[PDB]
């Protein structure tokens, strides 16, 4: 009955969007650099050169993003199992079945994607040779991390604002 | 088991209860809902009148060992007729004089 | 009303009593663990159910009334 | 500890008392309970000492 | 009042009333229904425990 | 009894108790998108199906 | 004809089969009640790629039988006599019947 | 000694359990507290069942006669067939769909009369 229904919430528990100074404070030097690089690459790729952007995107798709999408799709198919859920030789209730499927499948996809991220994101950050090498190369600082955090929040705000008028928007 | 023999056995068992339409309720007392329904639906008056029978916990071996009554103790207390009077399985204490000095 | 309910056909004497349950004497030929397992299985198979039955019988006999014939034989009741 | 335990076991066996520990006879060689008690009293404390020191 | 009957009645009157009550209770128990109730109560002692 | 235990393990892993769908899901979960044989070779699944952050048109067509 | 009648009666009243089964099993034996439950023969994902849990559950139930009309029901001895008489008649009709063993089992 | 102490503990525990499980049958406890507790439990159970029944009755009285049959079907199912395996919900769904067929026929008649 509040923002958690109509606002955007799929970007807050994924892609290291939750990384802040608390993790960096306890992290060692190398761990801090790796975390900062991961956050910057996921949220504000603009700070990276095109080659690094492409390489990091390929690694992310291979490890976390596409894997979570596939797992969510498998869970959604599991939900689809048994369709139509309620029907008989007289009526099939197509609208009710469509509503039930649309309500159930995306929830299972979300559960699967969240599971995949929770399981693999820490391992990907900790034990990825590509991420380690790129973090060593770039050597980001706490100031860079703070700038990236502000820029990521502003990007989320811009994305929310742009989709304000999805039906009618003359402009002037 | 032969199909015909099983069918005959089932029919005989069903008709043994009564040669008329009957109503059967199945309850699993281990479950809360089933137990509450079973206790609500079972009435002692019907069981006594034989309009209802419960099957599943027969436990027909209810014949006790005929607990012996303490005849010796009862006779010992009867012999004390100056203190206790026995009537209708009731022990009445004869009133005593608290002022005995 | 049930609080003040009373049953006058029950025996009026105390029903407390002693029951004998024979034991399994320790067997030195087995050993500590074998004897312990024997004792455990005996407790689970004979001693425990026997005591449970004794306690249930004690609980139920305190409610089971005495028959009229038994009352007459004991002299507790005189007919008419 | 081993000497005290052996002395106690010997004296109580001489008087006819044997602690009811271990089987009376062995499963394979039929070694007596007294012999196995002596063996255990000799070996177990050494193993415990080694483990504690390690 | 029923619980503390004895406090208000004399020995003889209490004995008379209690004897009448006990005789009537004995007759009621000897009535067939009470015997069936007691038999049913004793029937399932093992399961109820 | 070792052969009996092996037979019991095979039976417990049998299809009727441990679904092949569960096995496939476990394989996908344990393997990455470049090692998974079912999708590493296929560019369409790895890019067009699962590679797009928003594939509403294809999802709607598949659902229909 | 039997199958069509069963289908029509079940559709008219879903409790028809349940009532008949309860009536049959009321006085049935413990080994009769021990029988398993029906298995789903339908195919699809749950049969090919998934696993469908069986319908079997605990079978410790108490059958409370009450006469709709209200007539007195037969006691245990009367029921035993009725079953024995029916078994004797069936054996006379067919010597090879094992109704005696079935009854003696429980 | 140790065995006797263990058996004494076991006997006390068994007596306590037997009391706690079957004290409502006898009048050993003055005022029959366990008996009154059991009677109260049975009264609460019966009152809950009769409360469900009376709620069903009042809803039935207030329900329109057009869907009174559907309410009857749903009530009977929720009471009996929910916990029964032999009762196939497909037949109940078929009855509901027949009622819905009648309702749709009436609706279309009203729309296109
Ligand atoms: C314990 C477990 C349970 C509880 C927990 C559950 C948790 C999970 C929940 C989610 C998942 C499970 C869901 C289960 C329930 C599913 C639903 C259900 O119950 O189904 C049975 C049942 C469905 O009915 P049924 O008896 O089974 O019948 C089946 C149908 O026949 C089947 O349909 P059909 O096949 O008959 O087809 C019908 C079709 C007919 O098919 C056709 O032939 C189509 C005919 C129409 C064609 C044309 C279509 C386009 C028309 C356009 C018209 C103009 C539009 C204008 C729009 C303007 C917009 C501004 O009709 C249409 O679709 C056409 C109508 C379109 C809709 C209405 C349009 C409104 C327009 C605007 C109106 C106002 C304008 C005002 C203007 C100014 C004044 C004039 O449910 C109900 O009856 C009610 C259910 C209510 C559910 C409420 C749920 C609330 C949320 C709960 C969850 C969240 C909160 C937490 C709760 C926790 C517990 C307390
Ligand atoms: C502070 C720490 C945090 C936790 C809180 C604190 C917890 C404190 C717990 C204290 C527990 C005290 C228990 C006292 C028992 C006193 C028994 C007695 O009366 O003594 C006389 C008794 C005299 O024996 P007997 O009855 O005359 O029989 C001799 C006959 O000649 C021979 O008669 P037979 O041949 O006719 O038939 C018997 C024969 C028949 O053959 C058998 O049945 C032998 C079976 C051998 C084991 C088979 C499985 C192998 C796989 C490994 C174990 C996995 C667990 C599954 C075990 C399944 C059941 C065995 O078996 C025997 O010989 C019986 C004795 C077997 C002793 C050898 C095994 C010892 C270790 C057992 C496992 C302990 C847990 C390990 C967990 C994992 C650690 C990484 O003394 C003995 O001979 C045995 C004394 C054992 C004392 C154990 C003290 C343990 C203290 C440390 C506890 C913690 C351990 C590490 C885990 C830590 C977790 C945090
Ligand atoms: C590192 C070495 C340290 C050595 C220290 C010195 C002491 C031990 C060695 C002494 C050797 C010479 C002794 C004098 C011999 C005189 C002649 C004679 O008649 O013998 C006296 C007497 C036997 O005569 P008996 O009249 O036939 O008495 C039979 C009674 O049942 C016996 O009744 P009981 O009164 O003796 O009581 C049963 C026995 C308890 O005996 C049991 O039955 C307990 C069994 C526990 C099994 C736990 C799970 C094992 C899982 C597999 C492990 C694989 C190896 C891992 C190695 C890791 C790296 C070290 O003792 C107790 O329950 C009380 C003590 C509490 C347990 C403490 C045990 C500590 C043992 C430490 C040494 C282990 C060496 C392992 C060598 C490799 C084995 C593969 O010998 C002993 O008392 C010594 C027993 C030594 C342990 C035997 C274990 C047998 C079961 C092995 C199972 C796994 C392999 C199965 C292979 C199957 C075929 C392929
Ligand atoms: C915990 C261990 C995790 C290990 C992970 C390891 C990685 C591999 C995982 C493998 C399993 C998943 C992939 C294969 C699935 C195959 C399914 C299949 O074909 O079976 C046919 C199977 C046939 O059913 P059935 O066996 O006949 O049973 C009939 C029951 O009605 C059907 O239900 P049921 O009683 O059989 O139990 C399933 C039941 C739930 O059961 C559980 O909880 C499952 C518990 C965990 C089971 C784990 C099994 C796999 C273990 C693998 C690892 C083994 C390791 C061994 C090695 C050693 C380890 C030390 O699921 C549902 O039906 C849930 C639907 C409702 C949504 C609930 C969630 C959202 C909350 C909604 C609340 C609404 C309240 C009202 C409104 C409130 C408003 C405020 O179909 C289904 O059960 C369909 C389920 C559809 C929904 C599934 C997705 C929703 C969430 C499910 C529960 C949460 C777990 C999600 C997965 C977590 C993964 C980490
Ligand atoms: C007190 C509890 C409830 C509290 C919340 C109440 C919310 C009321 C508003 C409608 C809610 C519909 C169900 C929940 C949807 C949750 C997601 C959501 O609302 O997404 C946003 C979107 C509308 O947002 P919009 O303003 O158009 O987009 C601006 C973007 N910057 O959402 C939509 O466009 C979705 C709704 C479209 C209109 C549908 C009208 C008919 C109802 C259909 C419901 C879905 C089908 C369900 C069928 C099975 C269950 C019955
Ligand atoms: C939809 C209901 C139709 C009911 C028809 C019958 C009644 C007629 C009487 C007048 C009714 C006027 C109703 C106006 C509702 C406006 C709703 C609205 O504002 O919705 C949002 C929409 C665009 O917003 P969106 O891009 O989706 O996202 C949110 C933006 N922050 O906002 C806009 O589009 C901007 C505001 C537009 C207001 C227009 C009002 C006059 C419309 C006249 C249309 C006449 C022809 C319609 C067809 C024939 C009707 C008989
Ligand atoms: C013509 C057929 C072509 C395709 C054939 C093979 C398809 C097999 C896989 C199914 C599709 C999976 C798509 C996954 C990527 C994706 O969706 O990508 C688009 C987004 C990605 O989500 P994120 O942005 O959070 O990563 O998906 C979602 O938002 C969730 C939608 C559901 C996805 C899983 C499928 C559920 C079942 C679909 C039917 C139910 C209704 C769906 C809405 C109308
Ligand atoms: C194990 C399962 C599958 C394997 C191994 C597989 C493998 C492949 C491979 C190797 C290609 C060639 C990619 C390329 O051109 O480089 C391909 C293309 C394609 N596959 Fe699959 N595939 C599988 C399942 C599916 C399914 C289920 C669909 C559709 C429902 C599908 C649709 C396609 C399409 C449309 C193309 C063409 C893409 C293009 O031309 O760009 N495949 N597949």
């Amino acid at each position: 009955v509040f923002e958690f229904l109509f606002y955007n919430q799929q970007h807050k528990t994924r892609n290291g969007y939750f990384i802040n100074h608390d993790n960096l404070m306890l992290a060692s030097l190398e761990e801090r650099k790796k975390l900062i690089f991961y956050f910057i690459a996921n949220q504000v790729p603009e700070k990276l050169d095109p080659v690094d952007r492409v390489k990091f995107n390929e690694e992310l798709s291979d490890n976390l993003s596409t894997k979570a999408r596939l797992i969510g799709s498998l869970t959604g198919l599991i939900g689809l199992v048994g369709f139509p859920y309620i029907s008989t030789r007289i009526y099939s209730r197509p609208v009710l079945n469509i509503g039930l499927s649309l309500l159930i499948c995306p929830f299972l996809y979300y559960v699967g994607n969240q599971l995949t991220y929770s399981v693999w994101e820490p391992k990907f950050i900790a034990n990825n040779n590509t991420v380690c090498e790129l973090s060593k190369k770039y050597n980001f600082t706490v100031f860079d991390f703070a700038q990236a955090k502000k820029e990521a929040h502003l990007k989320a705000l811009r994305t929310e604002l742009v989709s304000d008028n999805l039906l009618y928007s003359p402009g002037i | 088991i032969k199909n015909t023999d099983l069918i005959v056995y089932l029919l005989a068992n069903k008709f043994s209860i009564l040669n008329d339409n009957i109503i059967v309720s199945k309850f699993n007392i281990s479950k809360f809902n089933d137990y509450i329904k079973y206790i609500n639906n079972t009435n002692s008056i019907d069981t006594y009148l034989e309009n209802q029978i419960i099957l599943g916990l027969n436990n027909n071996t209810n014949s006790n060992i005929t607990k012996n009554i303490n005849t010796k103790l009862l006779n010992s207390y009867s012999n004390l007729k100056n203190l206790v009077n026995i009537t209708n399985n009731t022990f009445y204490l004869k009133k005593i004089n608290d002022n005995y000095n | 009303m049930i609080a003040n309910f009373e049953n006058n056909l029950l025996p009026k004497y105390d029903r407390s009593e002693v029951h004998l349950i024979p034991k399994r004497q320790w067997e030195p030929a087995f050993g500590v663990w074998e004897n312990f397992l024997y004792d455990i299985t005996e407790y689970a198979s004979f001693i425990a159910p026997r005591g449970k039955e004794i306690a249930a019988d004690y609980q139920i006999q305190s409610a089971i009334p005495l028959t009229k014939e038994e009352l007459i034989e004991a002299g507790l009741y005189k007919e008419t | 500890f081993t000497a005290v335990s052996w002395f106690s076991i010997y004296q109580f066996a001489r008087k006819g008392a044997v602690l009811p520990v271990l089987r009376e006879y062995g499963r394979y060689f039929g070694t007596h309970r007294l012999f196995r008690q002596y063996l255990h009293t000799l070996v177990l404390p050494l193993l415990y000492t080694e483990y504690a020191l390690n | 009042k029923f619980r503390y009957r004895l406090a208000n009645e004399t020995s003889e009157t209490f004995q008379r009333r209690n004897n009448r009550m006990v005789e009537r209770q004995i007759k009621r128990f000897q009535q067939p229904q009470y015997k069936h109730a007691f038999e049913q109560l004793q029937k399932n002692i093992a399961i109820s425990s | 009894m070792f052969l009996g235990i092996f037979k019991d393990v095979i039976k417990l892993l049998n299809k009727k108790v441990v679904p092949v769908y569960f096995w496939f899901f476990l394989y996908c979960f344990l393997s990455t998108m470049d090692t998974n044989i079912f999708v590493s070779s296929c560019s369409f699944l790895k890019v067009e199906v699962f590679g797009k952050d928003e594939n509403t048109t294809l999802v709607l067509l598949f659902y229909v | 004809l039997g199958k069509l009648n069963f289908q029509k009666l079940k559709e008219t009243n879903p409790y028809f089969a349940s009532d008949i089964v309860n009536q049959l099993d009321a006085a049935a034996a413990e080994f009769i009640k021990v029988r398993p439950a029906a298995e789903s023969e339908a195919g699809g994902f749950l049969n090919s790629l998934g696993v469908s849990s069986s319908f079997n559950t605990t079978k410790n139930d108490i059958y409370v039988v009450q006469s709709a009309s209200g007539k007195k029901l037969n006691n245990k001895e009367q029921r035993e006599a009725y079953v024995l008489e029916k078994a004797q008649k069936y054996l006379k009709e067919d010597p090879q019947s094992k109704i005696l063993d079935i009854i003696a089992q429980k | 000694a140790i065995r006797n102490f263990v058996f004494k503990i076991s006997n006390q525990i068994q007596n306590l359990a037997a009391k706690r499980s079957l004290a409502y049958l006898n009048q050993i406890d003055s005022q029959s507290v366990p008996s009154r507790a059991t009677i109260n439990m049975k009264d609460q159970v019966t009152q809950m069942q009769r409360e469900i029944d009376n709620m069903a009755n009042v809803i039935r009285a207030q329900i329109p006669d057009e869907d009174r049959a559907e309410f009857e079907i749903l009530k009977k199912y929720y009471v009996t067939g929910q916990h029964d395996s032999l009762v196939d919900p497909q037949d109940v769904l078929l009855q509901l769909d027949r009622i819905q067929v009648l309702k749709n026929l009436k609706m279309i008649e009203l729309n296109e009369e």
